[PDB]
C-alpha cells in the first residue's frame, strides 16, 4: 500500500524512534539536581567543588549528575518552577553568617525555603540543605548573638548550639515531614554528601515502587 | 530617579487615550458577520465528509 | 557535498572487482545511496540501493545475486562488490545520494563516476523523441510516457528529470514530476497526467544542452532512453 | 487411639470445609480488590494465579462438608490440575518477585534486561508454560490420596524439589542479598529515615513462604510414602492440618505484597 | 513627582470612562439571534508518540501537514501529521525549551526557554541535517514565546518583561518592546504581521506596532497572569487565557473586553488558546488535563477534548482549519477532528 519513498520515510521515522529511545534510556539514568539559594548563600562554593539557567555536569562513583543552577533567573519563579518537578533532589544553600545581615537575610532564606519545600511541585522531592560558611559563623557568633536574628533563642552563643538551632529552624519549615526528607550538611566532602543523599533517595524511591518502603 | 518612570507612564497613557474607538455593539456585529460569512469554510465547525478529511480512522 | 567513486579499470570477463565511493561534505549516514551505471554510448541504468541504516537493500534483476552493495557509515564510504563480471557490466558507475522524508528531494547529488571496462513487471519509460534540434532563446518540450500510472494514491507522481551535460554526471532538475530542485533555474517546469509527462524549457539558453533522462520512483528504478538536445 | 480417627473425621469434614471457606472468601475479596513495570507484572501475575487458585476451593469445600464428591470425575481432574498448577505458579512468581527486587536494588535505573516489560511478560509466559508442563504428569493418575503410590511418590518428590525447594533456595539467596544491601546502606547520612521496614518486610517474605509451604510439601510426600506399601492415620491427620496452611498464601499474598506497601496502599485509597 | 502620579490617575479615569461610553451593548446580547453551535464532538485521529517528557510547545507548519513540537527531554520533533512519521528530530543544546515556532516558509524552526536564547534551526541544509542557523541573545529572562515574521525576522517575548524584534541575519534586536510590568508569557502575530499582541503576568495584554515599536493599546480585566493569547482570524480581536480560569475576548477597535468564557466547574488555569478558521470556535487548554471548545460568540462550552492524562500545555489549529493538535505534559500530541 505504501510507495517506495513512503516506505523509506517510514524507515527514517523508525530510525528516529530508535535514536529517541536510546537518548531516553541514557537520560533516564542521570541524577537531576536543582540548586537553589539566596543571592549570596555560598552556592558558588558548591559548584566550585563539583545568561539564564547554568547546567553543571559531573560524575561521581559511576553516578552522572545534572545540577541546575537557576539563580540567574530574576523573573517570576512561579512561571518556570514546574519545569523541575522531576528532579531527584533539591540542593538548597544558606550562608550561616546571614543571621545578622540585611538585604534579615537569614529570614529571607527561610522564606525561600518555606516557599520551595512546601511547593506543590516538590511534595515528594527530597531537599539537600547546605549551611555554608560555618567558619565565618564560628567567628561572628562570638560577637553577634544568634538572638539578634531569633529573639526567642536563649542558648549559649557557641557554634554547636547556635548552628543546631539554625538547622532546627530550617527543618521545622517542612510541613510534610511524613513524605519528604531533608538532608542537612554543614560546610570532596560535599560531593560525597550529595552522592549519599541522592543514593538514599533513589533507594527509597525504588523500594516505594516495589512496595517495600 | 523615579520621575522618569512617571513621565514615561503619563506619556504612554496620553498616547493610548488619544486613539479612536468604535461602539462595542458595532465590533460585536463585525465579529458575528465575519464568523457567519466563513462558517462553511471551517471543518471543525462543519465537519467535512470522510472522503475529503485527511485525518481518517485507522 | 562531494562523491568520489574509485575502483574502475580493466577487468577480465568472469572476474570480480569492488567499487568504492568516498563521501564528504554531508551527513552520509542519513542518506540512502544508489549505484547507477551508464554503458559507453547508452542511457542510465539503476543497479543497487542501500537504505540509510542498511535496513533496506535492492538490486536490479539483471544483477541480483551477483553484485553486493554495502556502506561504511563511520568511514563515510559506499561499496559495490562485483563478481562474475560480464560484458554487459562495462559502464561508468555513478554513486547517487538519496534522502527520503516528506518533502525531500531524492537523487539530488551524483558522483563524478568511475569507468569499468570488461574485456571481450518493470515500469517501462519511453522517450521515443530521441533527439531535438535546439536554438538559444526558444521554448522546447521533452515528452515522456510510462507503462504504469506513476500517480500514487497519496497524490504523488513519482517522476524525476535528470540532465546529463556532455562530459558530466547527471544532475537532478525536477523530482516527483513538479518540484524544481535547488540550484536549478525557474525556466524548467514539469507536468503530466495519465501516465504521460513533459519537461518544458522555456526561453532556453546555454547550459541546457545534453541528454535529458526521465526516471520513475514509484517502485523498484527505470530510466528513459534519454532525449538528446543539441544546438 | 480410637479417638484419633474420630477427631480426624471432624478434621476432614468441618476443619477443612470451614477453614477453606473462610480462606476462600477473604482471599477472593483481597485478590479482587488488589487486582507498568516488571515488578508490577510479576505482582499482578501472582495475584491472578492466587485468585484463580481460590476458585478451585468451593467445590472441595462442599464435598468435605457433604463427605463426597458430587461434581463428577472430569471436574475432579480439572480442579486438581488447576489447584496445583496455580499453587506452583504462585511460588515461581514469588521467586521472580524476589529476583526483581534484588535487581532493582542493584540496578536502580532499571538498566538490566530482566527489568524490561517485554522480558517480564516473556518470563511470565515461560513460568505459566513450565508449570503447566510439569503438572501434566498429574493427568494420567485428592492428589496425595489417589493413583499409584509408587509413581505418585516419585512424582511428588520431584515436584517438591523442582517447584518448591529450588525456588525456595533462589528466593532465600536473593533476599539474603537484599537484606545485606539494606543493612549496609541503612544510614549513609545519620539523619535519614532508616531502612528498617524494608528489611523487616524482606525477612517476613521468606519467613512466611517457608512456614506456609514447607510443612505442606513435606507432609504430602510423607502421606504418599505412607500409602506406598496406626502411623498412617496420624500422618494423614498431619497432612490434613498442613494442607490449608499452604493455601493461606493466596490469602496473605495480596495484603503482604500490596497493602503493607504504603505506596501501594496510598494509591489504592486514592484510586 | 506627585503631579505626574495625579495626571496618570486622571488619564486612567479618562480612558476608563471613554471605554465605558462605548460599552453601549454586549456581544452576548448582539449574538442572541444566532443559532448555537451543535455539540462539538471531536475524536483523536492520530497520536504522536516519541517524546519522553512534558511537551511545552507545538506549532503547525503553514502546509497544515508538518508540525514542530518542543519537549523538556531536549528535542524538537517535526512530525508528518498525516502519517505520524517523524521527519526530523533536533537535539537541543538546552533541554529547558518552553516555546517553539515554525517559519511560514517552512525552512526554519525556532525555540527557546530558560536559556534566555532563541535558537533558529535551518531545515533545508545542503548537508542533509538540521543545524543551528543563529542564536539570538539579549533577553535577560526566559524565552516564553517566539514567532517568525519572515525567514529573516522573528519576534520573541521574555520573562524579563519585554518583547524584542530580531534581524536573524545579524542576530540583533531591531526593536525592543517595553511597558509590561510582569513576565510576558505569550505572543500572537496579526495575520498581516503589522501588529502583535502580548499577555504578561501583570494580568494585562498590550498591542504593539512592529515597525514603530510603540505600545498601541493596553487591555485589562483578567484577575491573574495571562498565559495564552491568540489573534481572532479577522485580526481585530484576540482571546486571552489566564490563571484565573477564564478566557476573555478583547476587541482592538472597541478597545475593551467583549466576552468572558468561564464556568463554575472550571477552576484551574488556562495554558493555551486558539481559534478555528472561521473564529466561531475558541479552543483552550486547561490544567485539568483536557481542552474545552468554546462558542466564541455565545460563551457556551460547545465541546470537550478529553484525551490527555496530564496538563494540556499547548494546542494549535491548522491553517486550513482541518485539524487541532494538542500537546500535553503526558508527552503525547493528539490530532483531533
Ligand atoms: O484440596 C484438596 O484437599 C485436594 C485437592 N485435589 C483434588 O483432586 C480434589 C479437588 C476437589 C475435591 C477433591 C476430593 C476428592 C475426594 C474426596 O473424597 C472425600 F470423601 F474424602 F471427600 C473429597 C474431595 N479432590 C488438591 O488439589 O489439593
Amino acid at each position: 500500500t505504501l510507495s517506495a519513498e513512503d516506505k523509506a520515510a517510514v524507515e527514517r521515522s523508525k530510525m528516529i524512534d530508535r535514536n529517541l529511545r536510546e537518548d531516553g534510556e541514557k537520560a533516564a539514568r542521570e541524577v537531576k539536581l536543582l540548586l537553589l539559594g539566596a543571592g549570596e548563600s555560598g552556592k558558588n562554593t558548591i559548584v566550585k567543588q563539583m545568561t539564564g539557567i547554568v547546567e553543571t555536569h559531573f560524575t561521581f562513583k559511576d553516578l552522572h549528575f545534572k545540577m541546575f543552577d537557576v539563580g540567574a533567573q530574576r523573573s517570576e519563579r512561579k512561571k518556570w518552577i514546574h519545569c523541575f518537578e522531576g528532579v531527584t533532589a533539591i540542593i538548597f544553600c544558606v550562608a550561616l553568617s546571614d543571621y545578622d545581615l540585611v538585604l534579615n537575610r537569614m529570614h529571607a532564606s527561610m522564606k525561600l525555603f518555606d516557599s520551595i519545600c512546601n511547593n506543590k511541585w516538590f511534595t515528594d522531592t527530597s531537599i539537600i540543605l547546605f549551611l555554608n560558611k560555618k567558619d565565618l559563623f564560628e567567628e561572628k557568633i562570638k560577637k553577634s548573638p544568634l538572638t539578634i536574628c531569633y529573639p526567642e533563642y536563649a542558648g549559649s552563643n557557641t557554634y554547636e548550639e547556635a548552628a543546631a538551632y539554625i538547622q532546627c529552624q530550617f527543618e521545622d519549615l517542612n510541613k510534610r515531614k511524613d513524605t519528604k526528607e531533608i538532608y542537612t550538611h554543614f560546610t570532596t566532602k560535599n560531593v560525597q554528601f550529595v552522592f549519599d543523599a541522592v543514593t538514599d533517595v533513589i533507594i527509597k524511591n525504588n523500594l516505594k515502587d516495589c512496595g517495600l518502603f | 530617579a523615579s520621575i522618569a518612570q512617571a513621565r514615561k507612564l503619563v506619556e504612554q497613557l496620553k498616547m493610548e487615550a488619544n486613539i479612536d474607538r468604535i461602539k462595542v455593539s458595532k465590533a460585536a456585529a463585525d465579529l458575528m458577520a465575519y464568523c457567519e460569512a466563513h462558517a462553511k469554510e471551517d471543518p471543525l465547525l462543519t465537519p467535512v465528509p470522510a472522503s475529503e478529511n485527511p485525518f481518517r480512522e485507522k | 557535498v562531494q562523491l568520489v567513486e574509485s575502483g574502475g579499470g580493466l577487468v577480465q570477463p568472469g572476474g570480480s572487482r569492488k567499487l568504492s565511493c568516498s563521501a564528504s561534505g554531508f551527513a552520509f549516514s542519513s542518506f540512502g545511496m544508489h549505484w547507477v551505471r551508464q554503458a559507453p554510448e547508452k542511457g542510465l541504468e539503476w543497479v543497487a540501493y542501500i537504505s540509510s541504516g542498511s535496513g533496506t537493500i535492492y538490486y536490479a534483476d539483471t544483477v541480483k545475486g551477483r553484485f553486493t552493495i554495502s556502506r561504511d557509515d563511520p568511514k563515510n564510504t559506499l561499496f559495490l562488490q562485483m563478481t562474475s563480471l560480464r560484458s554487459e557490466d562495462t559502464a561508468m558507475y555513478y554513486c547517487v545520494r538519496s534522502i527520503y522524508y516528506y518533502g525531500s528531494s531524492p537523487f539530488d547529488f551524483w558522483g563524478q563516476g568511475t569507468t569499468l571496462t570488461v574485456s571481450s513487471s518493470d515500469i517501462v519509460m519511453t522517450q521515443a523523441t530521441s533527439s531535438v534540434p535546439v536554438t538559444p532563446g526558444e521554448s522546447v518540450s521533452i515528452s515522456c510516457r510510462s507503462s504504469k500510472s506513476l500517480l500514487h494514491s497519496n497524490g504523488n507522481t513519482y517522476l524525476y528529470w535528470f540532465l546529463q551535460r556532455p562530459g558530466q554526471s547527471p544532475q537532478l532538475l525536477i523530482y516527483r514530476m513538479s518540484n524544481l530542485a535547488s540550484g536549478v533555474p525557474d525556466r524548467f517546469s514539469g507536468s503530466g497526467s495519465g501516465t504521460a509527462f513533459t519537461l518544458t524549457i522555456s526561453r532556453l539558453e546555454a547550459e541546457d544542452v545534453g541528454v535529458y533522462y526521465c526516471m520513475q520512483h514509484l517502485e523498484y528504478l527505470t530510466f528513459g532512453a534519454g532525449t538528446k538536445l543539441e544546438l | 487411639c480410637k479417638n484419633w480417627l474420630a477427631a480426624e473425621a471432624a478434621l476432614e469434614k468441618y476443619y477443612l470445609s470451614i477453614f477453606y471457606g473462610i480462606e476462600f472468601v477473604v482471599g477472593v475479596l483481597g485478590n479482587t480488590i488488589v487486582v507498568w513495570n516488571s515488578s508490577n507484572i510479576y505482582l499482578f501475575n501472582l495475584s491472578v494465579s492466587d485468585l484463580a487458585f481460590l476458585c478451585t476451593l468451593p467445590m472441595l469445600i462442599r464435598s468435605y462438608a457433604n463427605g463426597n464428591w458430587i461434581y463428577g470425575d472430569v471436574l475432579c481432574i480439572s480442579n486438581r490440575y488447576v489447584l496445583h498448577a496455580n499453587l506452583y505458579t504462585s511460588i515461581l512468581f514469588l521467586t521472580f518477585i524476589s529476583i526483581d527486587r534484588y535487581l532493582i536494588i542493584k540496578y536502580p535505573f532499571r538498566e538490566h534486561l530482566l527489568q524490561k516489560k517485554e522480558f517480564a511478560i516473556l518470563i511470565s509466559l515461560a513460568i505459566w508454560v513450565l508449570v503447566t508442563l510439569e503438572l501434566l504428569p498429574i493427568l494420567p493418575l485428592d492428589f496425595a490420596s489417589s493413583g499409584d503410590p509408587n509413581y505418585n511418590l516419585i512424582y511428588s518428590m520431584c515436584l517438591t524439589l523442582l517447584g518448591f525447594l529450588i525456588p525456595l533456595f533462589v528466593m532465600c539467596f536473593f533476599y539474603y542479598k537484599i537484606a545485606l544491601f539494606l543493612k549496609q546502606r541503612n544510614r549513609q547520612v545519620a539523619t535519614a529515615l532508616p531502612l528498617e521496614k524494608p528489611l523487616n518486610l524482606v525477612i517476613m517474605a521468606v519467613v512466611i513462604f517457608s512456614v506456609l509451604f514447607t510443612p505442606y510439601h513435606v507432609m504430602r510426600n510423607v502421606r504418599i510414602a505412607s500409602r506406598l506399601g496406626c502411623t498412617q492415620v496420624v500422618i494423614n491427620s498431619f497432612y490434613i492440618v498442613t494442607r490449608p496452611l499452604a493455601f493461606l498464601n493466596s490469602v496473605i499474598n495480596p495484603v503482604f505484597y500490596f497493602l503493607l506497601g504504603d505506596h501501594f496502599r496510598d494509591m489504592l485509597m486514592n484510586q | 513627582l506627585d503631579q505626574l502620579r495625579q495626571e496618570a490617575e486622571q488619564l486612567k479615569n479618562q480612558i476608563r470612562d471613554a471605554r465605558k461610553a462605548c460599552a453601549d451593548a454586549t456581544l452576548s446580547q448582539i449574538t442572541n439571534n444566532i443559532d448555537p453551535v451543535g455539540r462539538i464532538q471531536m475524536r483523536t485521529r492520530r497520536t504522536l508518540r516519541g517524546h519522553l517528557a512534558k511537551i511545552y510547545a507545538m506549532h503547525w507548519g503553514t502546509d497544515s501537514r508538518l508540525l514542530v513540537s518542543a519537549s523538556q527531554d531536549g528535542k524538537l520533533i517535526i512530525w508528518d501529521s498525516y502519517t505520524t512519521n517523524k521527519v526530523h528530530a533536533i537535539p537541543l543544546r538546552s533541554s529547558w525549551v518552553m516555546t517553539c515556532a515554525y517559519a511560514p516558509s517552512g525552512n526554519y524552526v525556532a525555540c527557546g526557554g530558560l536559556d534566555n536564547i532563541c535558537s533558529i534551526y535551518n531545515l533545508k541544509t545542503r548537508e542533509g541535517n538540521v543545524r543551528v542557523s543563529r542564536e539570538l541573545a539579549g533577553h535577560t529572562g526566559y524565552l516564553s514565546c517566539c514567532r517568525f515574521l519572515d525567514d529573516n525576522q522573528i519576534v520573541t517575548s521574555s520573562g524579563d518583561t519585554t518583547c524584542a524584534l530580531w534581524d536573524i541575519e545579524t542576530g540583533q534586536q531591531t526593536t525592543t518592546f517595553t511597558g509590561h510590568t510582569g513576565d510576558v508569557m505569550s505572543l500572537s502575530l496579526a495575520p498581516d504581521t503589522r501588529l502583535f499582541v502580548s499577555g504578561a503576568c501583570d494580568a494585562s495584554a498590550k498591542l504593539w506596532d512592529v515597525r514603530e515599536g510603540m505600545c498601541r493599546q493596553t487591555f485589562t480585566g483578567h484577575e491573574s497572569d495571562i498565559n495564552a493569547i491568540c489573534f481572532f482570524p479577522n485580526g481585530n480581536a484576540f482571546a486571552t487565557g489566564s490563571d484565573d480560569a477564564t478566557c476573555r475576548l478583547f476587541d482592538l477597535r472597541a478597545d475593551q473586553e467583549l466576552m468572558t468564557y468561564s464556568h463554575d466547574n472550571i477552576i484551574c488555569g488556562i495554558t493555551s488558546v486558539s481559534f478555528s478558521k472561521s473564529g466561531r470556535l475558541l479552543l483552550a487548554g486547561y490544567d485539568d488535563f483536557n481542552c474545552n471548545v468554546w462558542d466564541a460568540l455565545k460563551a457556551d462550552r460547545a465541546g470537550v477534548l478529553a484525551g490527555h492524562d496530564n496538563r494540556v500545555s499547548c494546542l494549535g489549529v491548522t491553517d486550513d482549519g482541518m485539524a487541532v493538535a494538542t500537546g500535553s505534559w503526558d508527552s503525547f500530541l493528539k490530532i483531533w477532528n
